[PDB]
């Protein structure tokens, strides 16, 4: 008996939770980009130490 | 106290003390270490070292003449100092060893013997001076692939790629006449210098020096250097700051005066009045501090430098000194600014008015420069007076509050943490 309601709740749901994914990728992806690119250098040390 | 400037073809400018018991006489040039490119790096460091040479100073000391140089980022000087009744013979070694001739001075058996010396300054510097080579790594990359991210000393692998025609080149397009500024402090009237100039008809050569096409642009970034060996840790962190012809720039000075400089050591220091030391004195978070503004013809920075054996809790030490940073925008008090006003009048008239007519002469020469005059100290004391709390909270609102930083360390910094959650403690989310 519920069918007609339980359709249109899971209609308001799933566009909510999905705006709440695609939302969550490009924050991630923001606050992760400096990590992301970061760059490292070896230079050998000096011996007699 | 009185400045002088007069143009005759040569801008002359004179500063009279006849109190004074030596005399000082030199020439500025308008160009630093930001004229220079990533392949002639250190060329006015060099130039600096051939006429400090020991043949050049040996001629001086016959006559009674001591010589001084210095290197900056937007100048350079060359000034001699004698007594005072003898600053016709200072101006003749000027005209000589410096104007006509300098293939006296450029010769292979002098060059050689100079660039190992410098060559040895430089590997010194970057093997043990640890403060001051933090503070040169926060200018290369705040500011990198613009002029003013080159050190003013060069580095070890561009000083050695240096020829005597490097040299010749660099004195063809920046030591001219619409570049410099002849100086005299001390013991010496005007009139007295501008006719000695003119019973002469000195002239360097006629012309404009090169354009640059790359404008300073800030950056944030940050560079560690780690080294385990090392009993500290030593760290630097800025903003962009203000210029030099800046309507903020005695603004930005009095901000850096209320946080202001500490050492632990020192009894007195502990007890000044900076509500930043309650923090740190609990749980010996630092050794020394200081607070900086630093100003150049394009741009500037703004911020601290610190030195710490507390390796363990470095991630609160930069985080009770950002949320002081916080509190300029916010909650500044007018009690905080009444004693930084009376400090930064204590501290500029400190660096103006030292007995030292080299130190007068670095000063004016650099600022004729620039602005084409010489502000006075009892006109600086008049715009320092007139900063209300408003003026601060509007600074800050600015060139603070939720702005990108650069970040230069060295030593044992493992316990500093990485970019973002440092950047993110330029924002309170209260206010």
């Amino acid at each position: 008996p519920e069918h007609d309601e339980r359709k249109r709740l899971g209609l308001k749901t799933v566009i909510i939770l999905s705006s709440l994914y695609l939302l969550s990728i490009w924050v991630k992806k923001f606050k992760w980009a400096g990590i992301k690119t970061r760059k490292f250098v070896f230079n050998p040390p000096k011996p007699r130490k | 106290a009185e400045v002088t400037q007069l143009s005759n073809g040569i801008v002359v400018a004179t500063e009279h003390n006849p109190s004074a018991h030596t005399a000082s006489v030199g020439v500025v040039f308008g160009s630093g270490a930001a004229n220079e490119n990533p392949y002639n790096n250190g060329v006015s460091n060099l130039w600096k070292n051939i006429f400090l040479s020991k043949e050049n100073s040996a001629v001086a000391a016959k006559e009674g003449l001591a010589l001084s140089s210095n290197i900056s980022r937007d100048f350079q000087s060359y000034i001699v100092s004698s007594l005072p009744g003898s600053t016709d013979k200072s101006l003749d070694f000027l005209n000589q060893s410096f104007i006509q001739q300098k293939a006296n001075l450029l010769s292979s058996s002098n060059f050689e013997a100079t660039k190992k010396s410098v060559l040895k300054q430089v590997q010194d510097f970057e093997e043990n001076d640890h403060p001051n080579r933090v503070l040169e790594h926060l200018h290369s990359t705040a500011f990198q692939n613009t002029p003013l991210s080159l050190p003013t000393r060069g580095t070890l692998e561009s000083l050695e790629n240096l020829v005597v025609a490097d040299l010749e080149s660099f004195a063809n397009n920046h030591f001219l006449n619409s570049n410099a500024v002849v100086v005299g402090t001390g013991n010496i009237k005007h009139e007295d210098l501008v006719n000695s100039i003119e019973s002469k008809n000195l002239s360097l050569q006629t012309g404009t020096k090169p354009v640059l096409k790359k404008k300073a642009a800030f950056l944030g970034s940050e560079v560690r250097l780690r080294d385990d060996t090392l009993p500290k840790a030593w760290i630097s962190l800025a903003v962009e700051g203000e210029p030099v012809n800046s309507p903020n720039y005695f603004v930005a000075k009095l901000a850096a005066q209320i946080f202001g400089s500490y050492n632990a050591f020192e009894p007195a220091s502990r007890l000044q009045g900076i509500k930043l030391l309650d923090n740190i004195q609990e749980y010996q978070l630092c050794d020394n501090f200081n607070h900086f503004s630093l100003s150049y013809k394009d741009s500037g920075l703004w911020g601290f430098s610190t030195a710490t054996r507390n390796v363990t809790m470095i991630d609160d030490l930069i985080h009770f000194t950002l949320k002081q940073w916080n509190r300029l925008t916010i909650s500044v008090t007018d009690t905080e600014v009444e004693r930084a006003k009376s400090l930064l009048k204590l501290q500029l008239g400190q660096l103006y008015e030292s007995g030292n007519p080299v130190n007068d002469a670095n000063l004016l020469g650099a600022e004729v420069l620039i602005k084409g005059s010489k502000l006075s100290l009892g006109e600086a004391f008049k715009k320092i007076d007139a900063i209300t709390v408003k003026d601060v909270k509007a600074w800050a609102g600015k060139r603070l509050w939720d702005q990108d930083i650069a970040i230069a360390g060295t030593g044992q910094i493992e316990g500093l943490l990485d970019y973002m959650r440092i950047r993110s403690d330029m924002s309170m989310m209260r206010w």
